[PDB]
Order: structure tokens, then sequence, then C-alpha cells
């Protein structure tokens, strides 16, 4: 996030077309749900949530 | 399908050569037993959780 959340114009393009489905891991990440750790404790995959859907706006801002 | 039967457990029952195994067979009928419940052995749904295709089920004997 720090690193695309201003208008970089970079990091975002670097991070979009990169070679390792990171990207779709964030989308994972927002989407699936973690199933042990939210049976057992709910509050960190509410906050890997916020934090997935916080990057991914990053990674479009003045695009 | 092919054979028309259910896959039932006769728990008091020796395997074919096993000294202290159950045996399983397939009944046109079903002997009471012939109940198996779907645990979640894959560690990844929970219970009660849709059974996931593909997911490591654990059908484990009910009688």
């Amino acid at each position: 996030t720090e690193y695309c959340q201003g208008p970089c114009h970079e990091n975002q393009t670097c991070i979009v077309t990169h070679e390792s489905n990171g990207i779709d891991i964030i989308t994972a990440l927002i989407l699936n749900d973690i199933s042990p750790l939210c049976k057992y404790r709910m509050d960190l995959v509410l906050q890997l949530k916020d934090n997935a859907s916080k990057l991914l706006l990053a990674l479009m801002e003045s695009r | 399908m092919k054979s028309n039967k259910y896959l039932t457990v006769n728990k008091r029952l020796p395997a074919l050569l096993e000294k202290n195994a159950m045996r399983v067979t397939l009944d046109a009928t079903g002997n009471e037993g012939s109940w198996l419940f779907i645990q979640p052995f894959w560690k990844l749904r929970s219970n009660g959780d849709n059974v996931v295709v593909g997911d490591k089920v654990i059908l484990n004997p009910v009688n």
C-alpha cells in the first residue's frame, strides 16, 4: 500500500503486471475466507480483508 | 452404480485377513449400519460447511 498508495504510477504497473499471481492472491485474500483463522478469531481476517481492499484501491488511484 | 449395491460396514465382522479390523462390503439393501458421516478430515471446511468438491472428506462409520 505505502509503496503505491500515492499516485506513484510505477509500483502499480510493477505489481499488476507481475508473473507471480500476487494480484490474484490479493483478490483471493479479499474474497476467500480464512477457514481456520476466522472460526477461532474473526478480527484478523477482517483486518486482512480491509488491508487488501486498501491496497487494491491504492492500485488504481489517478489512472 | 454399476453394482447397484450400497457400501455398508459390518462392524462386528473381521476383515479378510486383518487381525483386528472391521469389514466393509456392498449390501443390496443396507443393514441399518450403512450410514457414513462425512467429517472434515481435509481440515479446510468446518462442521456443517458445504462438502467442497475435491475436499479431503472423511467418510467415517456411523454405526
